[PDB]
């Protein structure tokens, strides 16, 4: 049923800049009764969605003069003039021109800033854990920009695939970066039968993909 | 203050059912529709279906037949979704929204109701100290951490030095390995004094009435 497709997924913006989110429909959104039901929502963190615009170009109440909507048939665009701290959130687009309504994946408005590199730090499975028979090794991959980064856990030559749990912070409010943490977990035993552990981290910055190891 | 107010967070095993309330206040209930949307973590918001409040008949999105009921109670001005016989892929937050019959949009959204479905039993965390294994090339900054392992349900709350090593801290979102939750938190101290000054992380887990303090020590 009419698959709504937004792109980008992040839109790095400097407050003050014009932003333009955009969305695409997989059918026409012109209805038999001559009207387009493409609506846009804003969902700020852990909250409800909020109607922003009804039928392509109409502000809902509250929504400021600063927002526009346009497009036809299958293509539409949301536009903020001076973006400000109060609009950061995920913008989604839905259609009601065809049954059932559908949403699009959203694009989150992100703050734009200065490329940062991962302060990578790597830790061996402590004493307390070893006693219980397990063994997690943990790499904090911190304070970087942009968002992609690729974790490569190589234990000697043979790199491990099957034991990773990686996680992620949303943009850090204070000086806008991201942090990540990879965490490889082993049984104590496999672990004491390898000597190296390198957190190979591949962020578009340090063309020697940044590697940190401890050898048991 | 025209509202759609919803019940609480619900935590059920497989196989029991759940009945979310959605109570409208301040609007002629019968002139709008109530729609239920489900946000699944990382999945798109699926509209689930609508209930027409004059006639009383549900219109299920095909994908929801069988287990998903919609019922209401118009003196009470309340709307209900009952998911009978719950299975782990349903763990989503459920919103109810009034839809406007003219412009066909959802203009008032309800707060949201999380349903967590797990067969799990309430476990205490294992809090392990993560300290540099003789690791020096950081800058004049060191990074200790705490690895909160295997708890159930959420949340835990990690602080450092009872709330006073605040900037520098980075707690990561709980990912569940194997039926249970695992999380971690790190602090970037200025090394000028550490290990000279104490650094201890403090994990409270309310759902088991467990607080744990571990001093991070060079070894
Ligand atoms: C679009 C539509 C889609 C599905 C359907 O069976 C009816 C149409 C027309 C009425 C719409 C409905 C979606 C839900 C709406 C928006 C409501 O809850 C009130 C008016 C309703």
């Amino acid at each position: 049923d009419v698959v709504m497709t937004q792109i980008p997924l992040s839109l790095p913006v400097n407050l003050g800049d014009q932003a333009s989110i955009s969305c695409r429909s997989s059918q026409s959104l012109i209805h038999s009764n001559g009207n387009t039901y493409l609506h846009w929502y804003l969902q700020k963190p852990g909250q409800s969605p909020k109607l922003l615009m009804y039928k392509v170009s109409n502000r809902f109440y509250g929504v400021p003069d600063r927002f526009s909507g346009s497009g036809s048939g299958t293509d539409f665009t949301l536009k903020i003039s001076r973006v400000e701290a109060e609009d950061l959130g995920i913008y989604f687009c839905s259609q009601s021109s065809h049954v059932p309504p559908t949403f699009g994946g959203g694009t989150k408005l992100e703050i734009k800033r200065a490329d940062a590199a991962p302060t990578v730090s790597i830790f061996p499975p402590s004493s307390e854990q070893l006693t219980s028979g397990g063994a997690s090794v943990v790499c904090f991959l911190n304070n970087f920009y942009p968002k992609d980064i690729n974790v490569k856990w190589k234990i000697d030559g043979s790199e491990r695939q099957n034991g990773v749990l990686n996680s992620w912070t949303d943009q850090d409010s204070k000086d806008s970066t991201y942090s990540m943490s990879s965490t490889l977990t082993l049984t104590k035993d496999e672990y004491e039968r390898h000597n190296s552990y390198t957190c190979e981290a591949t962020h578009k910055t340090s063309t020697s993909p940044i590697v940190k190891s401890f050898n048991r | 203050q025209i509202q759609l107010v919803q019940s609480g967070p619900e935590l059920k095993k497989p196989g029991e059912t759940v009945k979310i309330s959605c109570k409208a206040s301040g609007y002629a209930f019968t002139n709008y529709g109530v729609n239920w949307v489900k946000e699944a973590p990382g999945k798109e918001l699926k509209w689930m279906g609508w209930i027409n409040i004059y006639t009383g008949e549900p219109t299920y999105v095909d994908d929801f037949k069988g287990r998903f009921a919609f019922s209401l109670e118009t003196s009470a001005s309340t709307a209900y979704l009952e998911i009978n016989n719950l299975k782990n892929e349903d763990t989503a937050t459920y919103f109810c929204t009034r839809g406007d019959y003219v412009n066909w949009y959802f203009d008032v959204w309800g707060a949201g109701t999380t349903v967590t479905v797990s067969s799990a039993k309430t476990t205490p965390p294992s809090v392990y100290p993560l300290a540099p294994g003789s690791a020096a090339q950081t800058n004049s900054m060191v990074t200790l951490g705490c690895l909160v392992k295997g708890y159930f349900p959420e949340p835990v709350t990690v602080t450092w030095n009872s709330g006073s090593l605040s900037s520098g801290v980075h707690t990561f979102p709980a990912v569940l390995q194997s039926d249970l939750y695992t999380l971690s938190s790190s602090v970037t101290v200025p090394s000028s004094p550490r290990p000279s000054e104490t650094v201890t992380c403090n994990v409270a887990h309310p759902a088991s009435s467990t607080k744990v303090d571990k001093k991070i020590v060079p070894r």
